[PDB]
């Protein structure tokens, strides 16, 4: 009878009937019903009858268990007397020979706090005064604790009966087996005595001395329980920048994390923190300790820095283990991030010269050469070494692997000026073969920026202005690029002048020259030929034309915050991307009331009529998330009643299977079909079971990109700023303010909230509320926003588009 | 035709409509029966009476039970409340096809296809009657609304129509004293197989398998076993009545009466449910709805919606109206047709309705609008959107057709539509579908006139002559010229004052009310959209919002005046009375009272000793009386309410006098209160008061700090020992300096241990023999010069003032 809760009245006639096995059986099918919870006292004459006196312990054993869940509770066969159906003739079952009739009758009398047992649970500890087992006299100071916990705090419960009434806590301490019920309360002299015992201690019996009385003066003195305090007491005596090296903690710590890669990263930060505690700037942290396992030295055999090459990684173990191993590169050495990240993102940038690093998937190659080159950006020292690994990336000579290379280093030159000359002639090479726009974009800005430095250029360009492959975003950029840096300064067949024809002519000119440019009309629509045309003010040189714009860096760019550059190595961002972070007629008059912070529906109920509503009950409900913290309790609605009853609310709950409107209040009274009537008191909304969350930007942005938002409504009275009724009103339908999507200046500046909840509803709830606020001479509509809103399938994305406009109610009987 | 509601359950042998509520009953082929709450959508009962089918059900609605008969060969009574059977009876010795309950007492009535229909006493031991005849299968027994007379339809071609009070049936003739039935050739030829003869019922359509009534007729239609329905008097057995209606192309398992509409049901076991018309007697039109066959077929005996068993389930379908327009005079409800005919007036929170003679509707509505005045009533006959039809007038307090044809009240006369418009007895009609005028030249305007029309607009229904083809579009009174259009959002709905001079319209949060033409008076204020609200003329406007009837305001004051049991929409308000009509309509009325409008009217007026009165528990709530009542800066509603100690703090800070503060901060058991009330008490200047809070909140130091600002000397050393033990060095610390001489704080700091500051503050007083003693006590060296001086003098003269400022002077207002 795993759950069966009508059956009591089988059980009855199970429980007497003869046959032994039979009465165990019912006994243990009522103990499994109750349990659970379910239906038991109607059994209670017969439950009790067969098994009283006996010394026979398994339905005696059931009884006892019976009595400790429900005993009070059940009263047929028990009703209330000081030596109950539960201890009258269980005073034999204390004072059997067989220990476990007594010990288990010991065990369940004392350990009830009731005081229709008081009497009978007091000198219950005779049961267990001898010790026949370990058991037995744990089972005493056990229950000499849970008499002096029932009401005997004094006299009744403190001295010895025969030798134990709060006294085995004692005994324990010096007997041959420990287990101290004196946690708290309890005599001082079993405390004290308990001290003596951590040196003559038995094991599972130190645990219950050491929870009361801990700290030692020794190493130890042994047993798991001395070994558990210990680690505690060691990170007193040193607290000092962590543990370090973990001491103690290390056994349950791997537990902690059993789920497999985790242990093994958390196992690597732990590594990489210990080993020295480094200057600590911009990914260089590494705390803990700083001499404990060096760093560096010449004469140090096999070195230490074997354990770091570990940390420098690629996916060289699994990606969990690989995200927190690149950072942990960085963390030990660097300058800050930077060293460590550019000889890191050399082996990850592509490269001719393992092809287990390239790759002909474009962005990933561009990223990767992106990530070395931002930190020569970052710090100077890398510029050095970028600019011939860069030419490396280039040698790969596929038209894309060029491509790639390219568009990156030309970035780098925008900030690095007249330094990376170098460069040009290796970066023609790779500019033939050409199927991409990428290519030919880059090679064109090299090319173009350095021509002072070369003067190959008419026979380099040539031959890929009269090529094929994909040329729309290639007219940008050769449009700003190709004339630059000194005005004749090279001549192959087309000198430095040939060049600005040729750059005027692939912008959106014509001209013989290069034999054609490949195509002249432009990338995307905003960014035409003519700011260049107009340009070249001074035939490419540096002036204020092209070559200035080309030799110089569009607003500040330093460090790695994204200002020309990509933040450390271009695999670790990922990873750090993806992490959003979230964090029978009735009447009825009602108003809510709120007096010392308790929130009450006020209901009044009332007969006008002269007719019999008797039989009146107040209910409130609970439909869905809404919920009655106590119903109205008065037996009113009676002829000519006018009562005020109080049924106290709460908004927040679990769904129930009736009705989900607005509040049900149920009156009850006279009437046999209609016994139960529904009727209301005033509005409460669907909104209440939307649920308040709340958002960031990455989780806002992520939603965005997950679903449609297009839906859009302007509500009145959105006048206000984010702060004001919008919030207010936003809370109502259990929503919130949070972060912008704004872009505020002279010209923008309308106020944007992300918004988020998580809705019991099966959908989340986000919406951006833009208040159209004029800080323009033709504002959309003026002061008004329009709530841009979703839901997971917008079908709460209309509650947040009306529920922004206005909200209030009031009343004053 | 709409579906309100279709469950598959399937072979649905017997359906059943409830006459007292609008509940089903199916009894199915799988021996499953249920009980429907079909308008509710809620699964009442379902039980499994019998392995086979369960041909027939019914509901015993006398006291609140259903009724079942299976091919157990029983009829079964069960409870829907209790889920339980309540008794059981033998019915007979064959398939139970339909069972039927009577009124009279607990006796049941089930049909057999064993040829005799029984009717069995529970409540005695006696099987009261058997009803014999047949000779082949009563295949259905059907009541009628009174219970002294049944029909059962039977497949030996007859319909027999029973008494059930009676033997068999019930006749003798006044002409003879013998026996009605004949066996030989007489004035008609039959057998000898009834006691007596009342009244046998031709059923001939090789044999009919079930009957039924029209609620209103005695005229009954059967289906039967070929392809025909025949319609049959029962209530003369006449045969030049009878006509046959062709259609059906299989056996027709019934045919019964469409309580609602001139049309007559029926469905057959071929695969379709065919609708015949009922002034022709032949078929109209055919639907398939592909379910198969129709065993069952049931008319509302409550005339809700109508319903039809099918082999895959049933359907409760619906031919019924939504949202009708209406208006109320004094004591009269004038609405546009629903289901259960007229009704209307009465009650106040019963579902039961009861009729008055109120009928704005007599006829088909193609208009049903009120005068301005409210004196008569137009009502737009013979349909069409043509250029004419009928329009009949009636008067308003009590109406007929006409009321008299001889008297120019209640006439008559063309057009295609007429509808009353102000000037306060005028109308505007359509009888060439442009916008023409009526007068009759003086009272109420009922004749038909043809000069002034227009070409926009198209006739229809209104008050004012609404007209649609892109707006609702108000017509003036003797110009052909559109007065204005209005267009908003609505809720099905257009809501008069009670004069039709007057709109309301609904908006986005609640209603307005508006006057002629479309202007705004005001706004109603509540949250969301109302249902229905009226306003009685202006000022008292009371409106339904849910399921209770509450006044939106009246003289400033705000109630919900009472709730009824059941979700209405108010008719409108004409005198003290609101009245109201639901969907369905059911009306509920209700007096506007003088329980919360008294109050508020009297609290407005500032009298608080009329309110004492007031305050009743029919309007007491929460916050109303007992806690709005401390909603005033300057108290005076405050001064009436104080009874939570919370409204007692709360009216203290708005005086300003605090000592009610202290007492009330003292009764919210609460330190916080005595802190912030004590500050406020420095605010109405005296310290005394402040003292004694921030003593008791424990702000020692606070008053330290106070106390020589305050000007005290003696109450400056209180605080400075009870800071002292605290070691609040920024309290006890103070006094010291505040006082002329450094003493204070030598001991405090000496307890401390700070020796040092100790001796430094002494020394400089000139208490060097203090300062000494610290440094001999502790570490010595009290040579050294800080960046402060070390024995420079100290001296200060305390406090001037000979009154303090605890002693600050007040006289307070």
């Amino acid at each position: 009878m795993d759950s069966e809760p009508p059956s009591e009245i089988s059980l009855k006639n199970d429980l007497e009937k003869g046959d032994v096995k039979s009465k165990t059986e019912a006994l243990k099918k009522v103990i499994i019903m109750i349990l659970n919870g379910e239906k038991l006292p109607g059994l209670l004459m017969t439950i009790i009858r067969f098994v009283l006196p006996l010394q026979d312990h398994t339905i005696k054993k059931l009884l006892l268990v019976f009595w400790e869940i429900v005993p009070k509770t059940t009263p047929d066969g028990r009703l209330l007397h000081e030596m109950i159906l539960v201890c009258d003739a269980y005073r034999k079952d204390l004072q059997h020979p067989n220990e476990f009739i007594r010990g288990s009758t010991l065990r369940f009398l004392c350990k009830l706090k009731e005081a229709e047992l008081l009497e009978p649970l007091m000198p219950a500890i005779r049961a267990c005064l001898e010790h026949r087992h370990s058991y037995v006299r744990r089972n005493a100071v056990l229950a000499i604790y849970t008499i002096y916990r029932n009401f005997e705090h004094l006299i009744p419960d403190a001295p010895e009966l025969i030798h134990d009434f709060l006294v085995n806590e004692k005994d324990a301490s010096c007997k041959r087996n420990a287990f101290m019920m004196l946690i708290h309360a309890d005599q001082d002299r079993a405390l004290d005595y308990l001290s003596t015992c951590i040196d003559q201690v038995q094991t599972f019996g130190d645990i219950l001395q050491l929870v009361i009385v801990e700290l030692i003066y020794k190493v130890c003195h042994a047993n798991p329980s001395e070994r558990a305090r210990f680690i505690r007491c060691i990170y007193n005596l040193l607290q000092s920048s962590s543990p370090a090296v973990k001491y103690e903690a290390a056994g349950t710590l791997v537990t902690l994390s059993s789920a497999p890669t985790a242990i093994k990263a958390a196992a690597q930060c732990y590594i990489d923190l210990i080993i020295k505690e480094s200057d600590n700037n911009v990914k260089l942290i590494v705390l803990d300790r700083l001499v404990e396992l060096k760093e560096h030295p010449a004469h140090e055999r096999v070195l230490q820095d074997l354990v770091m090459d570990i940390l420098r990684v690629l996916s060289t173990p699994d990606l969990e283990v690989r995200k927190k191993t690149l950072q942990l590169a960085l963390d030990l050495v660097s300058s800050r991030n930077v060293e460590e990240l550019v000889i890191v993102l050399k082996k990850e940038v592509i490269k001719t010269n393992n092809v287990s690093e390239h790759e002909d998937t474009d962005k990933y190659r561009q990223l990767l050469v992106r990530t070395l080159h931002s930190c020569s950006v970052r710090f100077p020292d890398m510029a050095a070494n970028v600019i011939p690994v860069l030419m490396e990336f280039l040698s790969d000579s596929n038209e894309a692997a060029a491509a790639d290379v390219l568009e990156f280093v030309r970035e780098a030159i925008q900030r690095f000026d007249n330094l990376r000359m170098l460069i040009v002639e290796k970066m023609l090479e790779v500019f033939h073969a050409i199927k991409s726009v990428k290519i030919y974009r880059g090679a064109l800005w090299i090319l173009g920026e350095y021509c002072s430095t070369k003067e190959d250029i008419q026979s380099v360009m040539t031959e890929v202005r009269r090529s094929l492959g994909e040329i729309p975003i290639v007219e940008s950029e050769i449009k700003k690029e190709a004339g630059e840096l000194k005005p004749e300064e090279e001549i192959t067949v087309g000198p430095v002048q040939k060049l600005v024809t040729e750059m005027g002519t692939y912008a959106t000119q014509s001209a013989l020259s290069s034999s054609r440019p490949t195509k002249k009309e432009e990338d995307r629509p905003p960014l035409r030929g003519f700011l260049l045309d107009g340009d070249f003010f001074v035939a490419a040189s540096l002036a204020t034309t092209l070559t200035k714009i080309a030799l110089r860096y569009v607003a500040l760019v330093q460090e790695k915050k994204k200002q020309n550059s990509f933040v450390a190595e271009a695999m670790l961002l990922m990873a750090t991307i993806l992490h959003l972070g979230k964090s029978d007629p009735v009447y009825a008059e009602a108003y809510v009331h709120v007096n010392q912070y308790d929130i009450v529906l006020d209901v009044l109920v009332v007969n006008q009529t002269s007719d019999t509503l008797q039989n009146c009950t107040l209910e409130l409900a609970t439909l869905g998330d809404l919920k009655l913290v106590e119903k109205p309790s008065p037996l009113t609605l009676a002829p000519h009643d006018f009562a005020n009853i109080k049924a106290n609310v709460k908004v927040a709950s679990t769904e129930n299977g009736i009705i989900f409107g607005n509040i049900v209040y149920d009156v009850s009274g006279a009437a046999s079909d209609r016994n139960c009537v529904v009727l209301s008191d005033i509005h409460i909304d669907i909104m209440d079971y939307i649920q308040p969350a709340t958002c960031t930007d990455a989780e806002f942005r992520q939603m965005w990109a997950e679903f449609e938002w297009e839906n859009k409504v302007t509500v009145n009275t959105n006048m206000t700023d984010l702060n004001d009724y919008l919030q207010h009103i936003l809370k109502s339908t259990n929503m919130k303010c949070l972060t912008p999507e704004k872009a505020l200046s002279g010209y923008c500046g309308f106020m944007a909230a992300n918004l988020y909840a998580r809705s019991i509803f099966g959908e989340d709830a986000l919406a951006n509320v833009s208040i159209e606020k004029p800080v323009h001479q033709g504002p959309d509509a003026a002061v008004t926003g329009h709530i841009r809103i979703r839901a997971k399938s917008q079908g709460m994305a209309l509650s947040l588009g009306d529920k922004i406009n206005l909200s209030q109610k009031k009343t004053s009987l | 035709m709409l579906t309100k509601f279709e469950t598959k359950s399937a072979r649905v042998k017997g359906l059943s409509f409830h006459p007292k509520r609008p509940w089903i009953l199916t009894s199915l082929h799988n021996g499953v029966i249920q009980l429907w709450d079909y308008r509710m959508c809620t699964l009442i009962d379902k039980f499994d009476e019998h392995d086979g089918p369960v041909r027939g059900i019914d509901f015993h609605k006398q006291q609140p039970l259903f009724v079942s008969g299976g091919d157990d060969y029983k009829i079964k009574v069960w409870n829907y409340k209790l889920r339980r059977c309540l008794f059981t009876l033998l019915g007979h010795l064959d398939y139970i096809r339909t069972t039927f309950f009577h009124h009279e007492y607990p006796w049941i009535l089930s049909a057999s296809d064993d040829q005799t229909i029984r009717v069995w006493n529970w409540q005695s031991r006696t099987c009261v009657c058997v009803l014999t005849g047949h000779n082949h299968y009563v295949m259905c027994a059907q009541f009628h609304p009174s219970e002294d007379l049944v029909v059962s339809a039977s497949l030996d071609q007859t319909v027999r129509v029973w008494d059930i009070s009676g033997l068999r049936k019930k006749n003798l003739s006044p002409g003879a004293v013998e026996s009605d039935v004949r066996g030989i050739t007489g004035v008609d030829l039959f057998g000898t197989t009834d006691a007596v003869v009342k009244h046998v019922l031709e059923g001939h359509d090789r044999g009919v398998n079930w009957a039924a009534f029209h609620p209103t007729m005695p005229l009954i239609v059967s289906g039967a076993d070929d392809r025909q329905v025949k319609i049959w008097r029962m209530n003369e057995s006449k045969a030049w009545e009878v006509d046959t209606c062709r259609g059906h192309y299989n056996n027709v398992s019934c045919a019964v009466f469409h309580p609602r509409q001139e049309l007559i049901l029926s469905n057959s076991e071929d695969k379709s449910i065919r609708v015949w018309d009922m002034s022709k007697r032949t078929g109209v039109q055919t639907f398939r709805r592909d379910h198969d066959r129709f065993w069952v077929l049931a008319a509302h005996p409550n005339l809700n919606l109508f319903a039809a068993g099918h082999d895959g389930g049933m359907i409760v379908f619906k031919l019924e109206r939504e949202r009708p327009a209406y208006a109320v005079h004094g004591n009269m409800l004038h609405y546009v047709k629903d289901r259960f005919l007229r009704q209307l007036d009465f009650n106040s929170s019963k579902d039961v309705a009861v009729m008055q003679l109120r009928s704005g509707s007599k006829f088909p509505v193609f208009n049903m609008s009120y005068n301005p005045a409210e004196n008569a009533v137009l009502l737009c006959t013979r349909a069409s959107n043509l250029e004419n039809s009928t329009y009949d007038l009636y008067t308003i307090p009590k109406d007929a057709d006409s009321q008299n044809p001889d008297a120019p009240e209640g006439k008559r006369s063309s057009g295609l539509t007429a509808v009353w418009v102000a000037r306060n007895r005028f109308a505007v009609l359509d009888r060439m579908h442009s916008l023409l005028i009526k007068n009759l030249k003086n009272e109420i305007t009922k004749k038909i006139q043809v000069p002034n029309c227009d070409e926009i607009f198209y006739a229809g229904t209104g008050n004012l002559l609404l007209r649609d083809a892109d707006s609702i579009t108000l017509f003036d009174v003797q110009q052909k010229r559109t007065l204005a259009s209005v267009k908003i959002s609505k809720v099905k709905y257009v809501i008069w004052s009670a004069d039709m001079s007057h709109v309301a319209l609904l908006a986005k949060h609640a209603i307005v009310i508006c006057n002629r033409k479309l202007d705004a008076l005001c706004n109603i204020h509540e949250n969301i959209r109302v249902k229905s609200g009226a306003w009685d003329e202006s000022g008292v406007f009371i409106y339904t919002t849910s399921n209770h009837i509450k006044y939106a305001v009246t003289t400033g004051d705000h109630g919900i005046i009472r709730t009824l049991d059941l979700p209405i929409y108010v008719t409108r308000v004409k005198g003290n009375n609101v009245y109201c009509l639901d969907r369905e309509c059911r009306p509920r009325v209700l007096t506007i009272d003088p329980t919360e409008f008294k109050f508020k009217l009297a609290l407005i007026n500032r009298k608080y000793d009329e309110v004492l009165h007031m305050v009743r528990n029919a309007k007491l709530v929460g916050q109303s009386i007992i806690a709005y009542l401390q909603k005033k800066g300057y108290p005076e509603v405050a001064l009436h309410f104080v009874k939570d100690e919370k409204t007692r703090f709360s009216l203290a800070l708005e005086c300003g006098n605090i000592e009610i503060a202290l007492e009330a901060a003292k009764a919210l058991d609460d330190k916080n209160c005595w802190e912030k009330l004590g500050e406020v008490a420095l605010l109405q200047g005296n310290h005394q008061i402040v003292e004694m809070c921030y003593q008791r909140t424990k702000n020692f130091d606070k008053l330290s700090f106070l106390y020589l600002i305050t000007g005290n000397l003696e109450k400056l050393r209180k605080m400075m020992k009870i800071a002292e033990i605290r070691k609040d060095m920024s309290g006890h610390y103070q006094n010291a300096l505040y006082l002329g001489d450094v003493s204070e704080r030598v001991r405090i700091l000496k307890n401390c241990g700070q020796k040092s500051l100790a001796y430094l503050s002494a020394a400089t007083h000139g208490l060097d023999e203090e300062a000494e003693s610290l440094k001999e006590t502790f570490d010595p060296e009290k040579e050294t010069i800080p960046d402060i001086d070390p024995n420079a003098k100290l001296l200060q003269p305390p406090a001037p003032i000979m009154p303090l400022d605890t002693n600050w002077p007040l006289l307070t207002v």
